DNA sequence: CACCACCACGCGGGCGGTAGCGTGCTTTTTTCGATCTTCC
DNA sequence: GGAAGATCGAAAAAAGCACACGCTGACCCGCGTGGTGGTG
RNA sequence: AUGUCAGCGUGU
């Protein structure tokens, strides 16, 4: 009834809770808007760091 | 006038004064002739399957190389019947077959020339089919398929009356809905642009969808605005001016012509100058060059020596702009006339916003909208704008949809492509401009002439279509696969597409209800249901207030107090007695035509738009039986409000007074006396009463249980007319009139009645027969008695002898106090058939098997069963005990079906189903066995007719040869077969007719052999299982404190005491009354129909008593015939005449016998008995005139200080028992996730202890008791069981814990990426 | 953990939809595969849509629907994520924290019991030997009826007597909280001491409808036991219905006749102009309640009857006074139940809906709360006694 | 018009209905008040009021399309007499109204109870005296002809706030900090205190 | 020994299609392009 | 005099829509490939 | 020893 599993994501993924629930505490956090956010998130623009 | 066998048994007493015009028709149509539309073989494909056909084949391949084409479709005949497939379970449908052709072409040459034809019929679903009552069997249960109502599809214009925008303005909009396509909306911004939207996408300026149309800008302003031409003079600039241009204008110049100063500069132009303008006729005015610069220029002007633009296409002009305009030779020049009121300049505008500039440009403008991201390329957005509305595959706007159109854009025809065109947008974009002017009406949504009715037969046609459009694309795939020349269409298609969407659509949809079998009253509305919901429909929830009230549009059509009370209200209608639908959807009601002030009787049945135009008077206006109305001033109505009228002004009468209820309505007595919610209270109450184990017909009715009785598929009627050659408790053997006779058959109808058979409702179906031996049947005749019937009246409840007075509180709010004879008589014991399911599947460690002996069980539990597993027919079985005694293997576990617990009663059916090839057992051979004897001895009686005919013949031929009759009565009558005669014709004669005996046989031999086929069978079931059983158990509920009981006009309750006999109080005949009611109840809940039906229940029972004294005393038939002929005589200028001079001594003795226990009387719904019919009635008998008697105290015996109001009333008992209500609980099974007590009755469960009660309880200074419903009655697992051991113990101590509820939780917010935890510091 | 996400049995071989199970198998699925994908070193075309996808796979199983479209259920319907259980009306939060179901509960539909009194409610034989049925297992075996507690279950089964006299000893003070589906407002739900009735339906006092806005009309109505020292004296303290007698909303009496006690009270007071015995001096309301039982004068009877009111002096005590009143014969009858303190002028007059509250408002600012409890009991009785006599 | 002939008609049938029982005296005859059953029931207060009398003996009064518009012809006939099919089918439309606000309703009030718990579910008495000398103004509401509420109802059951004064006389009338119960609203109604 | 029938099964996903699917509620918050204005 | 702060209006997206109970049906991958197995 | 969807109904 208590213990729980975990699985070891072989790829980073963001949390969905936090991206999108506006306003989006990462775009926040980044001060970032929320099209480029979810936009390189889904693997459609690079972004420089 | 004559009557009818079955009703000169008991004649109803009517009291109706207007005749009857038109009679009720069939209840059911609604529901079968559409079916009927769905089926019938069309030769125009217009509507069903025929029309599904034509419109998806032919079949073309993706190559122009063959085809497969569809001649003509045949429904073959069901291979069940529907008894048939009640009983098994199976689905009532019929095979479907289809022509088709498949055309292989030249390959060399395409032109047209074929090379091969293949023609081949091919089999593509079942298609469920209508039994006779309306109603379909799905999966062996009884299902109806409502109709729905639902927006037209058409154009229609509305706004927001000022509900947006904060400023009041009304925002007019227009949407074109298709029958299959994308809606096109047009809707003005408060900026007055016209924007369009495609299936609720984003809006863009009205221009688009013009450009994308090959319309340039010159064009579109040609369209939409009136062309002012500027006639450059050498200093005048004349315009070229209408007069009616200067209405409601402002002459900010002084407007002068023909030398004369027609306006002065500052003056407003009033109607005066406009009319002298008028008759002026004056067309050039000379105008300032101020003047042009503030209008908008019609089309593009070209300077042709330069060849540039020196004025485009709308903008605004100026005096630079004009100025060139002037010197470039540009004498003719054209703008638009806009006017700030009349004309108002939208188009312009939203061209000006409008930022595309040719056609390609509007259709990229287009696809990008339609499809965001996708690249827009010319062929895509070309093929996209080309399919949203100019295709037919994608786009129909249907019949009744193009008349709509036509219709509202005042078009003479009524016929055209299913496709839009140029011209309909166009006009539909005019018509909105117009109304936003000010011309014309927005459309009334609610309008009962904008909401059509599609039946069983649309939606199926519909779902046909889409199944035979996936099919098509499954077929065109394999069309181009090539080797034709050996392929045969029956392999070409496939069947199930077509066969899984007609299934889901008669099995999961949204309007295939469960039928619900309470009593036939609640089949018939079932049957006759509008809903507003389902597919393309309203949702109850944002369903709104407009939407549900009734519309003045609703009489004659829709119920207006049959609906159900709830969250569906409004939503959920029922039609009307007379009311029917057009070909095209919409709902008609019957009138009667008057020409020249006299009625007359020719019924023509109106429409909703159309009845708008004409005055329609009410049913209830007196007249001088010549046609004439005898008062001047008709109340009358003319569009959707009444008011008077002349009596030379009246088009059209009330076909009756029950035309503005509905079925279930009009069966309550008094009426027009009752409150409009006690009524639908009263009428939604009526289809709720469980049918009782003796069917008593109301002593006060109106007219309409024959009706529903008959027209209701739970009577037996005789199909044709004969006399009654057997009669028996389960079946009827009529023998028909030669008349009625067909050549080539014994001339027998067989009826056999269903005895105890379970409903939808877990009621009890029975059918008793209402005939005797020799009597005489017509066709059309009742031949059984259903439930809740009583020789062809509906019989609901039960006539009650009820006093209204307050009893010691016993009846306090709405309690009913009911004597112990009511008990003691058995007036409402009523019969429930429960069905108990037990499946025999395969495991995956072997298959479980029905055996009669189980681990660990003695014998007692085992004595019911018998050796083959089944439990006896008829034993007496309680809760807990085993029913189908089954092991499954691990060496076995025993998962027998057992009687849940509170449940009780008999056995009285098992039926076991058996996939084939699985053995069948000893009860299926015994149950096979019997169906196969009841077979054999239906055909036994066939032939023992036909062969009795044929040896009377065979003796006739000898007896006119051979004279030899007492040798051949002493021979046995087989041995005539092997007696002769002489060598003659007679010889010849005999040998044919053994002839023919021996093929009759022959024939005869194979129906049966086809019969016991068909029943042995057997039953295809789901997967995995080899056997089912099927367990009845019949309980006889009987009345009790608790259970609700309910009157016809509203008045419910609960009964509260079952007082004994001698404490109810009495009258002075020493008659103890039934029921005791609250007066209290009746001044409050406006229903006075209960009190007149008192009254006049008492009156019949009056008269019905001396009938019964006059019989016992034996009197001679003379005084019987004057007293009952003095009784139907008794009224006020009556239409019923009943002449007992021709009824014969016997049958009126038979009347008197049906008459002994009340005359009853038929009160029509808004027709019926006055109060002076009442006191003349209970005057005829002895019997107050007053209606209210002196009783006396059942306990003590004193007189009532009063007297107290007593008679008969009719009382229904709802399916609302107490045994099904009460439960508890106190320690039983858990849910295993939350670990909190399950819920419902079904399984032990405990109640819901709601956020609502325990704000009530922290409302109080509630801690202890709320800490412990929350932790330790209901979660604390541990908690519990240490109070349970507690309390065992002795100790009322409580340790709370910790919810396992909130554990629950903990460790689900912690599933995500977020960390909760309980610190102890 | 598996078991907050079960796998139920079906008895037919196959198990439930189980959503939870599906989008962990989907996140699984796509985490082994982009694995694979990575371990092979493939291409940056290939591998990013496989890690696009798995990204979109633990959004549907974090928030399904949140995004984009809902991943379609075996149903062709939007499947339910980790956040759907939670939140919403169906959420963990509103359907198994703040409220719940709970035990030693029940629901009957209610009936009119006139017999009881303002702290009684009929409960039916079965609803209440099921409810208490711990309470009888400790009896039976407090007394050695029984040996063992399977012993008490199969008495209880058989319905002894002896199993029914336990019963009526332990249900004799032990409220239980009778409660309707709406709970509007405090009164919603109520304590009332058990009487033990034959039948099927719950007997619910006549005065207390008002205040549960119950009808005898069909309504059901729930009864929930406290079994708890604590809960038993916060039920009998708090939530007994002699307690609630004004609402908390204005102050306003919650208990007032309604509809067959006002009517039976009108009747008694009035007065006709001949009736039988008009005239008469009688010595006291004994004797009115006599002549009229007597059938010797009219309940509308105008007579005169020497009568003694108890009048609340300073000090506190009752000094009586004697004289004779010009009444009706009813009005005398009913003076015999109205308590001592209060004055004659109450019910010297045709007593209506108003007039029987103001009475009873008197009676309660006068004397207390047991005179007014039993004041409002004989109201109610002798309000119906004598409608039913009318 | 027709308010006015209905309202006639119900005073008339009042009339008749309340005192038209005459009864002999010892002597002569009298008028006494009326021993009907339905105006037992509605005098009594035991059930109905006068418009529900009024809609069974007098005429039903004129009724509202759905709109909420008045029909200019009302129902001229009552409960006891008969309704034609026009009169019914006008009265459906106030009932199917009423039935359909009824039935809507509940949702709306349940919503509106559940956030009002949920704002204020933690507000619990848990002290005795703050000294606050800070309170709030209490007057009767009048607005324009009546008075909606007195003084009594709303300053019954309080605390004050600071010395009331005798109204021109600057002595106190009740103390600081005394409960304004039904004697002391007595006192304050009794010097025509009004604020 | 290919040869047809039968069952694991596995990874796969929006589904089926030579494209769209949707169309009768109200309130609150975001946001994002268009206007303006205005100001340094 | 043009970029940045202010406005702002519309489009989009999210969140909500009483309680309690009774009953009914209907369902709870897939599917096309590869491997396996009896067979004449 | 479930869940969900849809429908009907009862009491408010
Ligand atoms: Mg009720």
């Amino acid at each position: 009834r208590e213990r729980m599993g975990h699985i070891e994501l072989a790829s980073p993924t963001a949390h969905i809770w936090f991206l999108k629930s506006l306003p989006s505490r990462i775009g926040l956090l980044l001060d970032m808007p929320l099209r480029d956010i979810e936009r390189v998130l889904y693997f459609e623009s690079y972004v420089v760091i | 006038m004559v009557y009818s066998y079955t009703e000169k048994k008991r004649i109803r007493k009517d009291f109706g004064k207007r005749p009857q015009v038109l009679d009720v028709p069939y209840l059911l149509s609604i529901q079968l002739d559409s079916f009927q539309k769905f089926i019938e073989q069309d030769p125009e494909g217009q509507y069903g399957l025929e029309a599904a056909f034509r419109s998806v084949f032919p079949i073309q391949s993706y190559s122009g190389n063959s085809e497969l084409q569809y001649v003509s479709y045949r429904l073959g005949e069901p291979v069940f019947d529907v008894q048939e497939c009640q009983i098994r379970g199976v689905t009532y449908s019929a095979p479907l077959r289809v022509k088709l052709r498949l055309v292989i072409y030249e390959r060399e040459a395409p032109e047209g020339t074929v090379k091969d034809i293949k023609e081949q019929e091919v089999y593509m679903g079942e298609i469920p089919l209508m039994t006779d009552n309306g109603t379909f069997v799905i999966n062996g249960t009884e299902r109806v398929i409502v109709s729905q109502l639902h927006r037209s599809p058409g154009v229609f214009f509305d706004s927001d009356k000022g509900k947006t925008h904060s400023s009041g303005k009304v925002l007019y909009n227009a949407r074109i809905i298709p029958y299959r396509g994308s809606w096109l909306d047009f809707e003005f911004d408060p900026k007055d642009n016209l924007f369009v939207r495609i299936d609720r996408r984003r809006k863009l300026p009205a221009t688009i969808i013009l450009r994308a149309l090959n319309y340039t800008t010159e064009q579109i302003l040609d369209l939409f605005f009136e062309k002012v031409i500027f006639e450059i003079r050498d200093n005048k600039l004349q315009m070229e001016l209408v007069p009616e241009r200067l209405r409601g204008e402002t002459a900010s110049f002084d407007i002068e012509a023909n030398g004369k100063v027609y306006v002065e500069k500052g003056r407003r132009i009033t109607a005066r100058h406009i009319r002298q303008l008028e008759k002026d006729d004056v067309k050039l005015i000379e105008v300032p060059v101020e003047y042009i610069a503030g209008k908008v220029v019609a089309k593009d002007y070209i300077d042709e020596s330069t060849g540039e633009l020196i004025c485009a296409a709308n903008m605004e002009l100026s005096l630079d702009l004009l100025a060139k305009l002037s010197q470039s030779g540009h004498k003719r020049i054209e703008t638009l006339f806009t006017n700030d009121l009349d004309h108002g300049p939208y188009i312009s505008e939203t061209l000006r916003v409008d930022p595309t500039n040719d056609r390609l440009s509007a259709l990229v403008e287009i696809y990008r909208m339609m499809r965001p991201g996708e690249p827009p390329t010319r062929e895509a957005a070309e093929s996209l704008f080309e399919n949203l509305f100019f295709s037919e595959d994608r786009y129909d706007l249907s019949a009744v949809g193009r008349m709509k159109f036509n219709r509202s854009l005042l078009r003479e025809e009524i016929e055209g492509s299913g496709i839009l065109s140029k011209d309909d947008i166009i006009d539909v974009m005019k018509k909105l401009i117009d109304i936003r002017n000010g011309k014309g009406e927005v459309d009334d949504i609610d309008h009962l002439g904008n909401r059509r009715i599609r039946s069983v037969g649309e939606m199926a046609e519909n779902q046909f279509r889409v199944g035979l459009v996936r099919v098509e694309r499954a077929v065109k795939e394999r069309l181009s696969l090539g080797d034709l020349d050996t392929l045969m269409p029956q392999d070409m298609i496939n069947a199930k597409p077509i066969s899984a969407a007609v299934k889901e659509f008669f099995g999961s949809s949204q309007l295939s209800q469960f039928m619900d079998q309470n009593n036939p009253l609640s089949e018939i509305t079932h049957k006759r249901r509008i809903s507003a919901l389902g597919p393309g429909g309203l949702t109850r929830e944002r369903a709104g207030f407009e939407v549900r009230d009734v519309h003045p549009t609703h009489y004659g059509r829709v119920c207006p107090i049959e609906t159900p009370e709830g969250p569906n209200i409004g939503l959920i209608n029922s039609l009307s007695v007379y009311a029917q639908t057009n070909e095209y959807g919409f709902l008609e009601t019957p009138y009667r035509k008057v020409t020249d002030g006299v009625v007359t009787d020719e019924i023509h049945y109106l429409s909703a738009i159309e009845e708008g135009n004409y005055v329609i008077a009410q049913a209830n206006s007196n007249l001088d039986e010549e046609g004439h109305f005898v008062e001047d001033l008709v109340t009358c109505r003319s569009k959707g409000e009444s008011s008077l009228f002349s009596r030379d002004q009246v088009d059209y009468m009330d076909v009756s007074t029950q035309q503005v209820v509905s079925v279930g309505a009009s069966l309550i007595p008094f009426l027009e006396h009752d409150d409009a919610n006690r009524a639908l209270m009263g009428a939604n109450m009526q289809r709720q009463a469980v049918p009782t184990l003796r069917a008593d017909k109301p002593l006060v009715g109106t007219g309409m249980e024959r009706a529903v009785a008959v027209d209701s598929g739970v009577t037996a009627v005789a199909k044709r007319g004969g006399v009654v050659q057997y009669v028996d408790a389960s079946r009827i053997v009529i023998k028909v009139n030669e008349d009625e006779m067909y050549p080539g058959e014994a001339g027998i109808d067989i009826y056999n009645l269903t005895k105890y058979t379970r409903s939808n409702q877990n009621t009890c179906i029975n059918q008793m027969p209402c005939v005797s031996l020799g009597e005489p049947v017509e066709r059309g005749d009742v031949l059984a008695d259903g439930p809740s019937t009583d020789l062809g009246e509906l019989a609901l409840g039960q006539n009650m002898r009820v006093a209204f007075m307050p009893w010691n509180g016993y009846n306090f709010e709405d309690s009913i106090l009911v004597s112990e004879r009511v008990v003691q008589e058995d007036r409402f014991t009523t019969i429930h058939i429960q069905e108990l399911a037990c499946v025999s599947r395969d495991t995956k460690l072997g298959p479980e098997e029905i055996t009669a002996d189980i681990p660990n069980v003695g014998e007692a539990a085992l004595s019911k069963l018998d050796e083959s597993g089944i439990v006896y027919i008829g034993a007496e079985v309680t809760g807990g005990d085993i029913l189908v005694g089954k092991v499954t293997p691990k060496d076995v576990k025993d998962s027998s079906l057992r009687v849940p617990n509170g449940v009780s009663g008999t056995v009285i059916d098992v039926q076991v189903f058996t996939r084939d090839g699985v053995e069948k057992d000893k009860r299926a051979l015994e149950i096979e066995e019997m169906q196969l004897k009841q077979a054999k001895k239906d055909l036994s009686e066939e032939l023992q007719i036909l062969e009795a005919g044929l040896f009377s013949r065979i003796r006739a031929v000898l007896v006119a040869g051979g004279v030899e009759a007492e040798k051949l009565d002493k021979l046995p009558r087989d041995r005539w077969l092997e007696l002769g005669l002489t060598d003659e014709e007679k010889q010849n004669q005999l040998e044919q007719l053994a002839e023919q005996y021996d093929e009759l046989k022959h024939e005869f031999e194979k129906k049966l052999e086809a019969k016991r086929r068909k029943i042995t069978q057997g039953d295809d079931l789901a997967p995995g299982v080899l056997k089912i059983v099927k367990v009845y158990l019949a309980v006889k509920r009987r009345i009790q404190p608790g259970d609700k009981m309910a009157g016809r006009h509203g008045n419910k309750g609960v009964i509260s005491k079952i007082n004994p006999i001698e404490d109810m109080p009495y009258d002075e005949n020493g008659t103890p009354v039934d029921i005791v009611l609250n007066p209290l109840g009746v001044p409050s809940r406006m229903n006075i129909g209960q009190i007149l039906e008192t009254h006049l229940g008492m009156a019949a029972k009056g008269i019905g008593d001396k009938i019964n004294a006059m019989l016992k005393q034996q009197q001679e038939v003379a005084k019987l015939r004057e007293f009952i002929q003095r009784a139907y005589d008794l009224g006020a200028d009556v239409r019923q005449k009943v002449d007992l001079s021709t009824f014969s001594d016997e049958e009126v003795m038979r009347l008197a016998e049906n008459l002994r226990k009340g005359m009853p009387i038929a009160t029509p719904v808004f027709d019926g008995a006055k109060e002076a019919e009442i006191k003349e009635l209970l005057k005829l008998g002895d019997l107050p005139t007053s209606g209210q008697i002196r009783l006396y105290d059942g306990r003590t015996g004193e007189q009532f200080e009063r007297p107290v109001t007593v008679g008969y009333m009719y009382m229904l008992k709802l399916n609302h028992l107490v045994d099904d209500k009460m439960h508890a609980r106190s320690t039983g099974s858990y849910s295993l996730v939350t670990q909190q007590p399950l819920g419902g009755k079904a399984q032990f469960g405990g109640q819901r202890f709601g956020e609502m009660e325990v704000w009530a309880l922290e409302a109080y200074g509630a801690a202890y008791t709320l800490q412990e419903m929350l932790t330790v009655k209901s979660d604390d697992v541990n908690g519990r069981t240490k109070m349970y051991k507690n309390i065992v113990d002795g100790n009322h101590q409580m340790e709370p814990g910790m919810p396992e509820s909130f554990n629950v939780l903990l460790k689900e917010i912690r599933s995500l990426g977020i960390n909760i935890e309980l610190e102890d510091e | 953990p598996p078991d907050l996400r079960p796998l139920v049995p079906l008895d037919g071989g196959r198990f439930a939809t189980s959503d939870l199970n599906d989008l962990y198998r989907r996140v699984i699925n796509r985490n082994n595969r982009l694995k694979r994908l990575l371990d092979l070193a493939a291409p940056d075309i290939i591998v990013r849509n496989e890690k696009r996808m798995l990204q979109e796979a633990v959004d549907a199983l974090l928030d399904n629907g949140r995004r984009g479209r809902a991943i379609t259920g075996s149903n062709k319907r939007p499947l339910k994520s980790l956040a759907d259980m939670i939140k919403g009306k169906q959420g963990r939060f509103r359907q198994n924290l703040l409220g719940k179901r709970v035990d030693y509960s029940g629901r009957s539909v209610i009936t009119v019991g006139p017999y009881l009194r303002l702290h009684q409610c009929g409960l039916p034989k079965k609803m209440a030997l099921e409810l208490f049925k711990p309470f009888i297992y400790g009896k039976l075996e407090l007394r050695g009826l029984a040996t063992t507690i399977k012993a008490a279950k199969k008495m209880v089964e058989r319905e002894e007597a002896v199993v029914w006299d336990i019963l009526d000893e332990v249900i004799r003070e032990h409220p239980v909280l009778l409660n309707r589906a709406p709970t509007l407002h405090r009164l919603g739900i109520q304590a009332f001491e058990p009487v033990l009735i034959e039948g099927k339906a719950i007997q619910l006092h006549p005065l207390v409808c008002a205040a549960y806005n119950a009808d005898f009309d069909g309504d059901q109505m729930a009864v929930h036991v406290p079994l708890t020292l604590e809960a038993q004296l916060e039920a009998r303290a708090l939530m007994m219905s002699t307690n609630n007698i004004l609402s908390p909303a204005n102050g306003e009496p919650i208990i007032v006749p309604s509809q067959d006690v006002v009517l039976g009270l009108y009747y008694m007071t009035r007065d006709c102009v001949n009736a039988k015995g008009e005239g008469m001096v009688l010595t006291g309301p004994k004797e009115a309640e006599r002549l009229y039982r007597s059938g010797l004068a009219s309940l509308h009877a105008r007579v005169k009857v020497r009568i003694t009111e108890y009048e609340k002096d300073a000090n506190g005590e009752l000094v009586a006074k004697t004289s004779l009143k010009d009444t009706t014969v009813g009005r005398a009858i009913l003076w015999m139940i109205v308590p001592k303190g209060l004055p004659y002028s109450i019910v010297n007059q045709a007593l209506g809906k108003k007039a029987i509250s103001k009475m009873l408002n008197t009676c309660y600012r006068i004397l207390g709360l047991k005179p007014t409890v039993i004041f409002a009991d004989q109201i109610m009785y002798t309000g119906f006694a004598y409608a039913a006599r009318s | 018009i027709w308010a006015a002939a209905n309202d006639r008609v119900s005073k008339a049938m009042m009339d008749n209905l309340q005192t038209e029982t005459v009864i002999n005296r010892d002597g002569q005859e009298e008028k006494q008040v009326s021993f009907n059953s339905i105006y037992m029931m509605a005098d009594s207060g035991a059930r109905g009021s006068a418009a529900q009398i009024r809609q069974l003996a007098g005429m039903r009064g004129l009724m509202a399309k759905p709109d909420g518009s008045i029909i200019e012809t009302p129902i001229t006939a009552n409960f006891r007499e008969g309704l034609n099919v026009l009169q019914y089918f006008i009265s459906t439309h106030g009932a199917r109204k009423g039935l359909a606000d009824t039935a809507l309703k509940t949702a709306n009030s349940g919503y509106l109870t559940r956030r009002l718990v949920d704002v204020a579910q933690d507000l619990v008495v848990t002290e005795d005296d703050c000294g606050t000398h800070e309170g709030i103004m209490m007057t009767p509401v009048i607005e324009g002809g009546d008075v909606k509420e007195p003084l009594r109802d709303r300053v019954l059951g309080r605390v004050t706030a600071e010395d009331v004064l005798k109204p021109g006389t600057a002595d106190i009338l009740v103390p600081r900090n005394t409960l304004l119960h039904e004697q002391w609203c007595d006192l304050l109604e009794e010097n025509s205190v009004d604020a």
